[PDB]
RNA sequence: GAAACUGCGAAUGGCUCAUUAAAUCAGUUAUAGUUUGUUUGAUGGUUACUCGGAUAACCGUAGUAAUUCUAGAGCUAAUACGUGCACCCCGAAAGGGAUGCAUUUAUUAGAUAGCGAUGAUUCAUGAUAACUCGACGGAUCGCACGGCCGCCGGCGACGCAUCAUUCAAAUUUCUGCCCUAUCAACUUUCGAUGGUAGGAUAGUGGCCUACCAUGGUGGUGACGGGUGACGGAGAAUUAGGGUUCGAUUCCGGAGAGGGAGCCUGAGAAACGGCUA
């Protein structure tokens, strides 16, 4: 099957390597997961070397995404893949891979923001909410996309390895870099 | 074509051989697990319903459920599944074997039938005498269920009901009873206390 | 190979076992255990080749299966159990108790011990690090793991372990001026005072050891085992006391022995 | 800027969108640029501590450790992107004739942007994990030719 | 105590030298680049007086010329199989949420010269926000019987998980190999050299994909060809230097008529395993 050996490769000088042994099981590869966005979740258990387990996600619809500046992590639905630095063909196929830029539902984060800052984007409770509002700052670019209900996010996990699609909300200059790529 | 007729309720079974093609027309084109009426199979079978469980072709190859063909095919089978016993073979070993399809056809050499509903007249040797079960329940829960026992009622006092007594050729008397499994005894409670004690 | 080798050819066995080359095609394959296969002495060798209690491979199994042999205070029934340096072997029926120490020629010697001295052993600390829940622990070169060690204990130190309480009684810091024994290499079995430590970043650390007679020899840090603080070891040493004599000196003693004996 | 690829390049573990300021914090914390000392007596170039380049293979600001053999040689080729060919010259002893013959070996090595190198310059390379099909070394110091 | 289920082993050993010329292999390195049944040491939170359904042996109807080829029916077990007692946030400070271990992501601490280690790691490890449709957290067995007035309790066996250790592997650094130039250029569309982002893998890596750059090797012999070429420890002969040999019992590698593919498993691209 798929092999990761260097025997089939040419030498650094360019000369060929004559085969001297058969393929080994300890240097094998496997078919790519090609995880897609779909409500029909499907993750298949794979038995790997040492009796360990790998989780290969074929279809995913929700992920655990973290808002770094606010230090809050919430489970949210994955809506669409918008950018992929490796191959643009992975965007129109809606493939979930690490470092892919996707849009996630903003509703879970809006609820926390209202519950935390008392703002939309009980005597002791109001005492602390106003206290936390003094040091409240929200990026204009980040706030602009809360109205549409979608947040640009980057996948930080490997769905074909761990079976999950987790990531973080884009912000700062990283958000500026990617939104410029999408401005056409 | 021969027929292996078995009566699950009575535990008896018998082999029937039929050569009349017109009588076999009822079974032809049928599949496994389907029910066939015995009215056309004969006069003594009036009111009987037979379920097709399987059979073997003239070459001895068995029929496999799900093979929607009348001929023979070669399949890669797993050990322990029907049509591949795989005794004395490596775990995870697969073998390619020939299996007849699940559709009944004149090419078959024998059919296994199960009586799902008896008719008017009881067949001889199939519904006349009931063969008792060789062994009684062995698990503690099953014994209580069999005799409708309660939590407080003892279970080991009822296993003697189906105790088997016999005489050996070299001896005169011998009785054997099963060992009750999953029976709560003082030793079992002691083990549980020790295991909890270790955690503390 | 497609996996693990279960056989040891006799010529491939460690030389310090002193196995006759024509005794057979195979040697006892050391089982996995606290000590490495190349730095151990299987119980079969000890009971049959060293102590002569057993005359054959079969008789060793009989002795061990009766639970008559203990290593580090615990009964061992494995014929190829890897007993190693500083291990205490006890045989209650014979009232004997030995400690595995290298003689000056680099071979394991069954040093008879008194009853009082057979209640502890020395272990070399491999490393100290935090475990799960932030609990510090240290592991030794004999496969032992001790939790909640003294904070002063560091890598390469020696700890006195009590075989009854299974706790660290005392420890010796690894520093120049202590008496140490060489546990590997050419100088295996030699005892001297650690005189210097030469560190080389990214490479092995060299240690200079001076014998009681002024002979100085070097070795790697991994082959050193501190025996005591100052100049007195905490364990009983064999007659040689780690003093390596020249072949000329050894021949001189042999000649004198014949004249007297 | 250093952002020239299709993806956004950044150091892993360095959060650039923190409300608090990184003033008074160690490298790699509070959004501060991350750098480290490789040991073995080698100095961290000022261009790596105060630079803005992103290189995960950099020995000082990347995710590669130096361990193994430290070698020296002369830069033979500097045409690849962040990779150079180091020529190592040595003498091979011919036993029968009790004499020597000049031999050489070309060792591919990764060079971080903090280093400036030209053909003929003397370089020191430290071993690291495989970075490519042929690269197993990272440039640690560059001495300009004629210096 | 036969049989049978379950467990484990059969990946060692033995045999051979066909392929293979910086490849194998040798000495010497690295894994801060990974997996590792077992051994050894340590470590696993503040219906339950014990659950459910199957199946073998057995029993009895059989088919086929035929095979540890095979179908149907009646029974009954488990350490088989499937289940199941088992500080932070919100907040009218009540109450509630989360709260074992493992998994995945993000934020944060890991100082200085309470606060561990390295030549060197945002390392060991801690805290926090969530996440997973988690083969995990004992429904097991032997012996001995005692101590309290139903309670409590001994010494073992087997098994699950984590770390370290041991037994090992994989990949890997530097140097080193016979004849041939009547072999001088070779490599790169379809990976050749390198870069970025991914995929795959136990894990590093053009190992593979997309995109980008135009590199990489060579009279210090690349590339190609020859070998009646497995490499080494070694063998013969040797004043010295040297010449020749090394299929074969030790070590390493490779193969099981030729290829390829694969299951099981801690470990095999296994062949006294399977598939073509
Ligand atoms: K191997
Ligand atoms: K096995
Ligand atoms: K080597
Ligand atoms: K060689
Ligand atoms: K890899
Ligand atoms: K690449
Ligand atoms: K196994
Ligand atoms: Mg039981
Ligand atoms: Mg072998
Ligand atoms: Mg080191
Ligand atoms: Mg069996
Ligand atoms: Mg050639
Ligand atoms: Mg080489
Ligand atoms: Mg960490
Ligand atoms: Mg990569
Ligand atoms: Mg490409
Ligand atoms: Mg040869
Ligand atoms: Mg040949
Ligand atoms: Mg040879
Ligand atoms: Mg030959
Ligand atoms: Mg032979
Ligand atoms: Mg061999
Ligand atoms: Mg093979
Ligand atoms: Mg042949
Ligand atoms: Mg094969
Ligand atoms: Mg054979
Ligand atoms: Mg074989």
């Amino acid at each position: 099957g798929i092999s990761r050996d260097s025997m089939h490769k040419r030498r650094a000088t360019g000369g060929k390597k004559k085969s001297w042994r058969k393929k080994r099981k300890y240097e094998l590869g496997r078919q790519p997961a090609n995880t897609k966005i779909s409500s029909n979740k499907t993750v298949r258990r794979i038995r790997v070397r040492g009796g360990n387990v790998k989780w290969r996600a074929l279809r995913l619809d929700t992920g655990n995404f973290s808002w770094g500046s606010e230090a809050v992590t919430r489970k949210t639905r994955i809506l669409d893949v918008v950018y992929n630095a490796s191959n643009n063909e992975l965007v129109r196929t809606q493939t979930l891979v690490k470092s892919a830029i996707v849009q996630v539902d903003a509703a879970p984060f809006k609820q926390w923001y209202l519950q935390h800052y008392g703002i939309d984007i009980s005597n002791h409770v109001v005492r602390k909410i106003e206290n936390r509002q003094a040091d409240r700052k929200l990026d204009s670019h980040l706030e602009e996309q809360f109205a549409s209900g979608r947040l640009l996010a980057c996948i930080s996990s490997r769905p074909g390895q761990c079976g999950r699609a987790d990531g973080y909300i884009l912000e700062g200059k990283e958000l500026e870099f990617y939104m410029k790529k999408l401005q056409k | 074509m021969k027929f292996n007729i078995a009566n699950p309720t009575t535990g008896c079974q018998k082999k029937l051989e039929i050569d009349d093609d017109q009588k076999l027309r009822a079974f032809f084109d049928k599949r496994i697990s389907q029910e066939v009426s015995g009215d056309s199979l004969g006069e003594e079978f009036k009111g009987y319903v037979f379920k097709i469980m399987g059979g073997c072709d003239k070459q001895g190859f068995p029929m496999k459920q799900g093979v929607l063909t009348p001929g023979r095919v070669r399949l890669l089978l797993y050990r322990g599944t029907p049509c591949f016993r795989g005794y004395g073979r490596r775990n995870g070993e697969r073998r390619r074997k020939s299996v007849r399809g699940c559709i009944v056809s004149p090419d078959l050499s024998v059919l296994n039938l199960v009586i799902v509903k008896k008719g008017e007249n009881d067949l001889p040797g199939l519904t006349d005498t009931e063969k008792p079960r060789m062994r009684g329940p062995k698990r503690a829960s099953k014994i209580r269920k069999l005799f409708n026992l309660s939590k407080e009622d003892d279970v080991r006092k009822y296993v003697n009901t189906y105790r088997r007594n016999f005489t050996t050729k070299t001896g005169k008397n011998a009785s054997k009873a099963p060992k009750i499994q999953r029976l709560v005894t003082p030793l079992t409670l002691q083990r549980k206390r020790a295991r909890i004690a270790d955690k503390k | 190979a497609r996996g693990l080798k279960k056989h040891l050819k006799r010529l491939n066995a460690p030389k310090h076992w002193m196995l006759d080359k024509l005794g057979g095609a195979f040697a006892p394959k050391p089982s996995s255990g606290p000590h490495k296969s190349r730095e151990c002495l299987p119980l079969v060798i000890i009971l049959r080749n060293r102590l002569k209690y057993a005359l054959t491979y079969r008789e060793v199994i009989s002795i061990l299966m009766q639970r008559q042999v203990m290593v580090d205070g615990k009964v061992r029934t494995d014929k190829t159990y890897p007993a190693g340096f500083m291990d205490v072997v006890t045989i209650p029926k014979t009232n004997e108790s030995f400690r595995l120490l290298y003689d000056t020629k680099g071979r394991f010697r069954l040093h008879s011990l008194r009853d009082e001295e057979a209640k502890f052993k020395l272990c070399k600390v491999r490393s100290v690090q935090f475990g799960q829940k932030g609990i510090p622990y240290l592991n030794t070169y004999d496969g032992r793991t001790i939790r909640y060690p003294d904070p002063l204990i560091k890598a390469n130190d020696t700890i006195k372990l009590d075989l009854d309480s299974n706790k660290i009684v005392d420890f010796i810091k690894f520093d120049v001026g202590n008496v140490v024994m060489v546990t590997g290499g050419r100088n295996r079995g030699r005892v001297g005072i650690l005189k210097n430590r030469e560190k080389h970043k990214g490479s092995f650390e060299t240690v200079h050891i001076q014998d009681s007679q002024g002979h100085e020899f070097a070795t790697r840090l991994g082959n050193v085992f501190t025996l005591g603080k100052g100049s007195k070891p905490w364990v009983s040493l064999p007659k040689g006391k780690g003093i390596k004599l020249s072949i000329i000196e050894e021949a001189r003693k042999r000649m004198a022995a014949q004249s007297a004996t | 800027a250093e952002q020239t690829e299709k993806a956004f390049l950044k150091q892993p573990g360095v959060f650039l969108s923190s409300k608090k300021t990184g003033k008074g914090k160690r490298p790699g914390k509070g959004g501060n640029r991350y750098f480290k000392s490789i040991g073995l007596g080698f100095k961290t170039p000022r261009e790596a501590t105060e630079g803005t380049y992103i290189d995960k293979k950099c020995p000082f600001t990347g995710n590669v450790s130096i361990r193994g053999r430290i070698l020296a040689g002369t830069c033979h080729s500097a045409k690849m992107n962040r990779t150079i060919i180091v020529r190592r010259n040595y003498l091979h002893y011919v036993k029968k004739y009790q004499r020597y013959e000049k031999r050489h070996s070309n060792i591919p090595a990764h060079i971080s942007p903090c280093f400036r190198v030209k053909e003929g310059d003397h370089v020191t390379i430290g071993q690291c994990r495989p970075l490519s099909k042929t690269v197993r070394f990272n440039v640690l110091k560059v001495i300009p030719a004629g210096s």
